């Protein structure tokens, strides 16, 4: 099978250096041309360079010359991509991807995160979105300032999954992260019924249980 | 140094209907266009090379075509996998722009939002922080228009917005919008006014609150 395997999920600060990694499997490295390509988040696709691993003759896009450096070790089949100052705006996936003579990207990686930021990480702070016409009523639980991502959050120990909505995190000007989930339930069952948002972030071993009451 | 503009921005459509997407380059070059795809998490895959030919193990139901400057891409009868993002790409001598893609969506019939507005938590003020939450609830189509009034004047550069993929039972959308500011800001204010426009609702709607109140 001919894959592009990339490095794991990165998470740096500004001005750190970082070298993430693309290994060919499957055929001869050596004879196909690898780009780099770069996806913002919520943004398209944008091509960042491309190297022929045989003499690492290297071409790269204007908007990515002299930022980045892109280079080969055609001995162990890997592309590399590295930076020697991280910037925020560098936060993104990275994409590695065989060119071929068709003028076609025939196989792709997975993709490698890179999360750059001047925070620290730290566990979220959880507030509630207390409930307050109509048979619905809605309520939630904001998971403020946190990083890295992910969080996760269920209500009711899992029990409650009808009506979630659990928003995409929004990076705030902070470098923190910030989402809401929320859930619509009867007007009628706030007298009865209790609402725990149960919010996990791993990377701080943080755990919270909010009890969201009207 | 060429531009690829791609057509339209979104393409609302079911599955069994035929979609024609459409990519369009400011000059005529000599290399091969092709176009990728790229579902909701995943890497992107070449799907046709050379305008017309489907890359390995793409199905029958997608085809291309054109020439000189303008380019479609045809899914002749769209199967639930198909709604994802495609993008085209054409090497311009040694740079190679790609398209800004378009989002194969899933159309449904207009469904209006209900409208949430969530002041402020107690706990949340005691830190000198202040989130009001505005919610959007199961709206179609995604265009939708938030607009924060803070005692009927209009908020600029204070509030940030996060929307959920489009629900795989459903077919709608969800959006938060959430104002931040300071505690002292926030006190020195009274009305906190959240106001919709969607196809779905005859006029705006607004959900609001007078600070401080039960």
């Amino acid at each position: 099978e001919v894959q592009l395997v990339q490095s794991g999920a990165e998470v740096k600060k500004p001005g750190e250096s970082l070298k993430i990694s693309c290994k060919g499997s499957g055929y001869s490295f050596t004879s196909y041309w690898i780009g780099w390509v770069r996806q913002m988040p919520g943004k398209g696709l944008e091509w960042m360079g491309i190297i022929y691993p045989s003499d690492s003759d290297t071409r790269y896009s204007p908007s990515f010359q002299g930022q980045v450096t892109i280079s080969a070790d055609k001995s162990i089949s890997t592309a590399y991509l590295q930076w020697s100052s991280l910037k925020a705006s560098d936060t993104a996936m990275y994409y590695c991807a065989r060119y071929t003579n068709w003028d076609a990207f025939d196989i792709w990686g997975q993709g490698t995160m890179v999360t750059v930021s001047s925070a620290s990480t730290k566990g979220p702070s959880v507030f509630p979105l207390a409930p307050s016409s109509g048979g619905t009523a809605a309520l939630g639980c904001l998971v403020k300032d946190y990083f890295p991502e992910p969080v996760t959050v269920s209500w009711n120990s899992g029990a409650l999954t009808s009506g979630v909505h659990t928003f995409p995190a929004v990076l705030q000007s902070s470098g923190l992260y910030s989402l809401s989930s929320v859930v619509t339930v009867p007007s009628s069952s706030l007298g009865t019924q209790t609402y725990i948002c149960n919010v996990n972030h791993k990377p701080s071993n943080t755990k919270v249980d909010k009890r969201v009451e009207p | 140094e060429i531009v690829l503009t791609q057509s339209p921005a979104t393409l609302s459509l079911s599955p069994g209907e035929r979609a024609t997407l459409s990519c369009r380059a400011s000059q005529s070059v000599s290399s091969y266009l092709a176009w990728y795809q790229q579902k909701p998490g995943q890497a992107p895959r070449l799907l046709i090379y050379d305008a017309s030919n489907r890359a390995t193990g793409i199905p029958a139901r997608f085809s291309g075509s054109g020439s000189g400057t303008d380019f479609t891409l045809t899914i002749s009868s769209l199967e639930p996998e198909d709604f994802a993002v495609y993008y085209c790409q054409q090497r311009s001598n040694w740079m190679f722009p790609f398209g800004q893609g378009t989002k194969l969506e899933i159309k449904r019939t207009v469904a209006a939002p209900s409208v949430f507005i969530f002041p402020p938590s107690d706990e949340q003020l005691k830190s000198g922080t202040a989130s009001v939450v505005c919610l959007l609830n199961n709206f179609y189509p995604r265009e939708a228009k938030v607009q924060w009034k803070v005692d009927n004047a209009l908020q600029s550069g204070n509030s940030q917005e996060s929307v959920t993929e489009q629900d795989s039972k459903d077919s709608t959308y969800s959006l938060s919008s959430t104002l931040t500011l300071s505690k002292a800001d926030y006190e020195k204010h009274k009305v906190y006014a959240c106001e919709v426009t969607h196809q779905g609702l005859s006029s705006p709607v607004t959900k609001s609150f007078n600070r401080g109140e039960c």
